[PDB]
């Protein structure tokens, strides 16, 4: 019953679980914060990025002038951005049997583990999760592909170079395990081994275990999983929004009567207020378009931008700003809005009741019959002859290192008239502006997070209280920013547990009570033999048919208990025909003698001892006589 | 050393889950040992073997197996692993570690007998765990350790064990046994045919493979392959799709079957259900199966013909492309009576470029026996031409092959297809209309065999035949119409011998001979095409020698160093041109070996000597000249080190007698060194270059954009435009790491675009096709200007040009508001 922890980032987790015989590896998150350590990838070269001073160590021995280059007191390594994979060498991942996927945010690491290990098993996920995961995979591989960069940087990974590097480059874990991006073939192959599961589909694995999802509400298609036998249940929650959102609401019913409630995937910033925070979004967006000038929004193709669009649409009807247009620039844009439109039964119950009426669930359709939202695959085409200053532009990857976001982060990043609106968590705000400083572009950190914070985490834990709690130390230890306050933590009173990156934890509950099935002939060939009130007993003897990890019982030793009374023994011997039987007493037992069959029997406390002659019928008669004056176990 | 230090650090720290796991992970992730001392480190792995916390032991023995994968150890590691398996058998994790180490050791290097594959297999078979602890993985252990070419009984009784995972691993062991031969038996057929209904996934997808392999072993059961193939066809109808892929593919591995039961697949039912269920996997597997079993069976092929014409509306480009392939492979003695309408209207699509060229490949290899089919095919392909004036060469090829395949069917078409009015004079059609040319190339490719066709033309048609024969000789063939009824090698050798022998001249005469032979070699390279590469190679070498001699006789070495004319120097740049030319020899030219390499490296050493002496003449700083002398001497050291051989074959050269005076070159003032280098270059002998037998010069032709288009590419300021470049590469080795594109803006700033290896095509052995998109952006212009695009060849640290420039008009505009 072993939890192997392979990911150190709190909300992009990977956890192998050796249960009965299964090796269920929950979630495959690809840590993209490592990509923040590099230079961006512009589709057309800028004079600013090309002409930057190369940093030199004070020793001067290494040829790291061409390796890493500095900008405004911050240095970055100049190559293709690397990706922080989990340990594929802690355990042999070909022995991983079934991979479970919670959401599309923890699916980006799937091609690495599924085509560079030997994993011959199957991966299970909900079909919204696989569709938006496919579109995000194509997004990432297209943006990393467009203008190729060769990994010419290698010497910064050795130990003495990296401890002689300055900050933030010291803050990097296992740079040797970082691997370049993945290609078309393992995109196609990684989405072939996947299978389509439904929300709380009672699905069995290998005849041994049961897995099932639940609604999470973190995103469209997000799932919280349960691995259970009939007598134990370990549940894995990764991302939930019990705050009012668009997808199907969180389930609180299959979480209870469980022992482990692993708290993967909480909020990035506990100190937030999403309704007022998107109010702040509408406020500064309105201010910037009112002064006259575009706004830049780094965004994923899916997720929270959908919610943003809704309120932004509404805010037009409150602002009288129908003149400014809305642009969505992404190579998966039309398919993203399509899959937003279609995956509708997985939304809320009242949103399902909106699907009852023939109306589009997501209101960006109403944005496109009003000619407000314009989606384009790329700048290479229809965007050139339709662009309108000022605008609201939604761009590529929010890490600010690859996509079309780098082009609009240049060009327009020269005047204080414009602003860029960072809205998505798990990417550091000041670190994203680090290659772009010095800079006059207005910046507002306005992050919208839907994941539950520590107050409702406490409510969840006091609602469906487990036997054990598993979480990283970032939930136990006070956060590095607001370390001065104790309040926003995990607040439970069992001893909670803490896992770091690449750690082994034994779950302290032992399997002891398993399950067996009986065919009815044996069930009818059993008798109850009630001896002590309330507590029945029965003798069972069979053979056990073994098949498909669900054991049966088919037809093809019970022992004795209870001290025998000597007086009743000699009385029933006298009444059965035996005669001239003499009894003498000792300190603790009795010696009884039958002259027939030359029999001497001694009785003591929890002890009987018969001694007979060469007889058979009297011997077995004494056997059935003494075994019927007691209780069988 | 490092392994001993790591072991000492691990023993000193001795933390249970902290130091051991992190230390093992760091040891694995940092580097490989790549030495025999790692085997000694295996003894260090034996030092930590006797410890608690078996996760750390599992990681340690995984590291031991990884070290065994480097082939550092041999039998000692095998004995240690056997001792650990026989002693430290403690639960599933240590069992996994030991069996992984045994599997690594068994396939590490030897894979031989004498307790290298037999004793380990016996130990694995004797240590079967009670529940999944080793069972699947000890079965694959006994798989990869074949005992002798006679042990299948232990696999045989394990077809009916508990775990389906262990069933799959027993299956994979049976696979790897068959891949080594081993003369499989007959009862495996019975154990396999009882193994279809396992009532669970992931075994049937391989049980179909077991049925295939024991069926194609030998067909003797009662008839064996018919029952097995019927079972496979039954498995085609399974609900799961992976088993359908496996069933279709593994019946596509079959090659023999009874004929009548093969027609039974379509009527009274496998292929009637085997197509229209799933994505390209099942469909492509089934149609590759019908490819092979239409190739193997000369009969049946009308049935696969009309089971392929239905599946044109599958809305997958991959399915369309591979469907065009699956009927172009089976187009032998097959005609199209009624099913030709859909296959010619399937061309109607917006771009479908690969689909269109595949369709033209299909149309030139098909067979048809009707006249109206020819009429409809011609009018539809002319409609294709009038809708896409892009692929006239491809349609000229397919119409040529269509005329050559069957001439007879188009004889009545000629009175109808062209204006042949009986009494009215037929006006001369437009010669430059590239649609009449296609029907002419049909007509005159179909006119080669049939005699009753010259009488049916007109006078303008014979003059059109004259021009088509003289212009496009590779399209129309020669007819019997009454209207239209090595010295270079010896010359190159004689010229090269005249250059090599005639070297005892006045430098004026040597310069004149060199210049004449340069012009001769360029003219020979332009005239020839088979020997163009060798002529250009010799021209480049003699150009290097010409510039070296011309720089040697210069007025710079007639006055003293302070009396230097900076502007009048001609020998300064000559070093740079000969340096670039040495790059040109060792990276432009395809087929070269070590003799050409050593000669052009020697010429580079002479080039660096010329650069050294001119810089010594220019400057007066003692430290720079001393330093450059030190770099030059270590370059000479590098040259003699890497080329420690071939000095006996190359005689009386600059470098030979350079190394003759080598220790005095070590101990001398740098002025003495540079004067003796001047004296050294004056009687430096001219080397002979043995030309390689097969050489070809690399070059590129950017076929689009042509650059003659007057229309501008128009976009908005600060935004990007993508112009598609298609270029043809010939005789380029490894274009993926070498060839790049360069964009010169008319403002001076340049862009070096690396291509994608996926966008490189390979249209044959020697020519490649680069198709990429070039990304351009600027900050608005006042009129549409000329942006330069050129393909560059890169090498390791440099880039040199090898393509003709092309120019494009670009118009960036501001926004309207």
């Amino acid at each position: 019953m072993k939890l192997y922890c392979l990911s150190g980032h709190p909300t992009l987790p990977c956890n192998v679980l050796k249960f009965k015989s299964t090796t269920i590896m929950l979630d495959c998150g690809l840590d993209m914060t490592s990509t923040l350590n590099f230079l961006p990838l512009p589709l057309v070269q800028s004079p600013r990025l090309s002409n930057l001073p190369g940093w030199s160590l004070k020793d001067g021995n290494a040829f790291l002038d061409k390796e890493l280059k500095e900008c405004s007191g911050h240095v970055f390594v100049d190559s293709v951005p690397e990706f922080c994979l989990p340990e594929t060498e802690l355990i042999d991942l070909s022995t991983v049997d079934v991979i479970l996927i919670s959401n599309y945010h923890c699916m980006m690491a799937l091609p690495y583990i599924t085509e560079h290990t030997g994993f011959t098993g199957t991966v299970y996920a909900t079909e919204p999760t696989v569709q938006i995961g496919r579109l995000l995979m194509e997004e990432l591989v297209n943006f990393i592909e467009r203008v190729p960069k060769a990994q010419s940087a290698s010497l910064w990974k050795n130990k003495d170079i990296q401890r002689l590097l300055p900050s933030p480059l010291k803050d990097a874990v296992e740079v040797s395990t970082w691997r370049r991006c993945y290609t078309m073939q393992e995109v196609n192959s990684a989405l072939s081994k996947i299978q389509l599961v439904g929300y709380s589909q009672k699905i069995e694995l290998f005849g041994a275990v049961q897995v099932t999802p639940l609604s999470s509400g973190y995103a469209l298609g997000s799932s919280n999983w349960i691995i259970q036998s009939h007598y134990e249940k370990v549940s894995y929650v990764s991302g939930s929004s019990l705050l009012t959102t668009h997808p199907q609401p969180m389930d609180q019913a299959s979480l209870k009567n469980s022992d482990v409630l692993v708290l993967t995937g909480l909020t990035q910033i506990p100190t937030a207020n999403p309704d007022g925070m998107v109010g702040e979004f509408c406020s500064n967006l309105a201010l910037t378009v009112r002064n006259g000038g575009n706004v830049l929004v780094p965004c994923y193709p899916s997720g929270v931008i959908y919610d943003l669009l809704e309120c932004l649409y509404q805010y037009i009807d409150s602002a009288g700003l129908s003149s400014v247009p809305l642009y969505f620039i992404s190579p998966v844009a039309n398919s993203s809005l399509e899959f937003s439109q279609i995956f509708a039964e997985w939304l809320c119950h009242n949103k399902q009741s909106k699907v009852y009426l023939p109306e589009p669930p997501f209101p960006h359709a109403e944005l496109i019959q009003t000619n407000k939202l314009k989606h384009y695959p790329s700048i290479h085409g229809d965007f050139s002859n339709d662009f309108r200053q000022p605008c609201v532009v939604f761009t590529g990857h929010p890490s600010l290192r690859f996509g079309d976001v780098v082009h609009f982060m240049e060009l327009w990043g020269k005047s204080s008239l414009n602003t860029v609106i960072f809205t998505e968590p798990d990417f550091s705000y000041l670190e994203a502006l680090a290659p772009y400083q010095p800079l006059a572009m207005k910046c507002i950190y306005c992050p919208i997070d839907t994941r539950l914070n520590f107050i409702q985490v406490s409510k969840l834990l006091k609602e469906v209280q487990p036997l054990h709690v598993v979480c990283p130390e970032q939930y136990t230890q006070p956060p590095p920013a607001q370390s001065h306050r104790m309040d926003l933590m995990i607040d439970c009173q069992p001893p909670a547990m803490s896992y770091r990156r690449a750690e082994v934890l034994a779950l302290p509950f032992k399997r002891r009570y398993e399950k067996i099935e009986i065919m009815p002939e044996l069930a009818d060939s059993l008798v109850p033999m009630e001896i002590k009130p309330g507590i029945s007993l029965a003798t069972v003897s069979a053979v056990l048919h073994t098949k498909d990890n669900k054991h049966l019982l088919q037809p093809p030793k019970p022992l004795l208990s209870g001290s025998i009374p000597v007086e009743q023994f000699v009385q029933t011997l006298e009444k059965h025909g035996f005669s001239d039987i003499k009894v003498e007493d000792t300190a603790k037992g009795h010696i009884v003698l039958l002259q027939e069959a030359e029999t001497l029997i001694q009785i003591e406390e929890d002890s009987t001892h018969i001694i007979c002659d060469n007889d058979e019928m009297l011997r077995v008669r004494l056997r059935d006589l003494v075994l019927k004056f007691l209780q069988k176990f | 050393p490092s392994k001993s230090a790591a072991l000492h650090i691990d023993l000193c720290k001795a933390t249970s889950p902290a130091d051991a796991l992190q230390y093992l992970l760091q040891f694995a992730r940092k580097p490989v040992e790549a030495e025999s001392v790692e085997g000694v480190v295996r003894i260090l792995l034996e030092h930590y073997y006797k410890e608690n916390d078996p996760s750390v032991r599992l990681k340690i023995a995984s590291l031991l197996g990884l070290l065994s994968k480097t082939a550092g150890f041999s039998p000692d590691c095998i004995m240690d692993d056997a001792i650990n398996i026989l002693q430290n058998e403690k639960s599933h994790q240590v069992l996994a570690q030991l069996l992984d180490t045994l599997l690594a050791i068994g396939t590490k290097l030897p894979e031989n007998q004498a307790i290298q594959m037999r004793l380990v297999d016996v130990a694995c078979k004797h240590l079967t765990d009670t529940s999944h602890g080793v069972r699947n993985k000890c079965l694959q252990l006994l798989g990869n350790l074949g005992s002798l070419e006679k042990v299948q009984k232990i696999i045989g009784d394990y077809f009916s064990d508990q775990d389906p995972r262990v069933r799959t691993a027993a299956i994979k062991a049976m696979l790897q046994l068959h891949e080594r031969g081993l003369k499989l038996h007959q009862t495996i057929y019975n154990q396999a045919c009882k193994l279809l209904s396992d009532d669970y996934e992931q075994v049937r997808s391989a049980a179909v493979q077991l049925i295939w392999v024991v069926s194609q072993l030998y067909p003797e059961s009662i008839r064996l392959v018919d029952d097995a193939f019927g079972k496979i066809c039954h498995m085609v109808s399974d609900g799961s799709w992976v088993v359908r892929v496996q069933a279709a593919k593994l019946l596509g591995s079959m090659e023999q079957v009874s004929s009548h039961f093969l027609e039974q697949t379509l009527d009274k039912g496998a292929f009637v259900h085997g197509l229209e269920d799933e994505m390209y996997e099942v469909r492509i597997a089934a149609v590759e199966a019908l490819c092979m079993l239409a190739q193997s069976s000369p009969s049946f092929a009308e049935k696969c013909l009309d089971f392929l014409v239905d599946m044109f509306n599958d809305e997958i480009e991959e399915v369309r492309l591979q469907s065009i392939h699956t009927m172009r492979k089976i187009s032998n003695n097959i005609t199209l009576r009624e099913d030709q309408l859909d296959t010619v209207l399937a061309v109607l699509e917006d771009s479908s470029r690969d689909i269109r060229e595949a369709l033209h490949e299909l149309l030139c290899c098909t067979n048809v026996s009707t006249k109206e089919g020819i009429h409809l095919a011609l009018v539809e392909l002319l409609k294709n031409l009038t809708k896409y004036p892009t692929d006239r060469d491809s349609i000229w090829k397919c119409l040529k092959f269509l005329g050559s395949r069957h001439p007879t069917l188009v004889l009545p078409l000629v009175p109808e297809l062209l204006s042949t009015h009986p009494f009215f004079d037929t006006a001369e059609p437009d010669m430059d209309d590239p649609a009449y040319i296609a029907v002419l190339v049909l007509i005159f490719n179909a006119a080669k065999t049939c005699p009753t066709m010259p009488a049916l033309f007109s006078d303008h048609t014979f003059r059109h035949y004259a021009y088509l024969r003289d212009s496009l000789s590779h399209l129309v063939p020669a007819l019997r119409l009454p209207g239209r009824k090595d010295p270079s090698q010896q010359f190159l050798q004689q010229s090269l011998e005249r250059v090599y022998s005639l070297q005892h001249l006045d430098p004026q005469g040597a310069q004149e001979l060199l210049e004449f032979t340069i012009r001769d070699l360029q003219r020979l390279g332009e005239l020839q095409s088979e020997l163009a590469g060798v002529a250009d190679f010799s021209a480049t070498y003699l150009r290097c020698q010409l510039l070296l001699i011309k720089a040697l006789q210069e007025k710079l070495w007639n006055v003293a160093a302070p009396l230097y004319l900076k502007q009048s120097d001609l020998a300064s740049a000559a070093a740079k041109q000969i340096m670039e030319e040495t790059y040109k020899m060792e990276f432009m030219y395809s087929g070269v070996e070590n003799k050409q390499v050593v000669i052009i490296h020697h010429m580079r050493l002479q080039a660096k000597a010329l650069q050294l002496i001119v810089t010594a003449r220019t400057t007066r700083g003692l430290d720079p000249l001393f330093g450059m002398c030190e770099k030059f001497l270590q370059e000479v050291d590098f040259f003699q080190r890497y080329f420690i051989a071939d000095l006996p074959h190359l005689q009386d050269s600059f470098v030979d007698k350079l190394l003759d005076l080598m220790p005095r070159l070590m101990t001398s003032k740098p002025a003495e060194v540079v004067k003796i280098l001047q004296t050294m270059l004056r009687q430096s002998a001219f080397l002979h270059l043995p030309l390689p037998e097969q050489i070809h010069k690399a070059s590129a032709t950017i076929i689009e954009p042509a650059g003659e288009s007057d229309n501008p590419l128009r976009f908005t300021s600060g935004l990007v435009v993508a112009l598609d470049v298609d270029a043809t590469l010939e005789h380029v080795q490894d274009p993926q790491n070498t060839v790049k594109v360069q964009v010169l803006y008319p403002d001076g700033q340049a862009q070096m675009i690396h291509p994608k290896p996926a966008d490189f095509r390979n249209p044959g052995p020697g020519r490649h096709r680069l198709i990429t998109q070039v990304y351009l952006s600027h900050t608005a212009w006042t009129e549409a200007c000329q942006v330069e695009v050129r393909l560059l060849l890169a090498y390791n640290e440099g880039t040199i040009p090898f393509s003709k420039p092309v120019k494009v008009y670009i118009m960036p505009k501001p926004a309207r508001r």
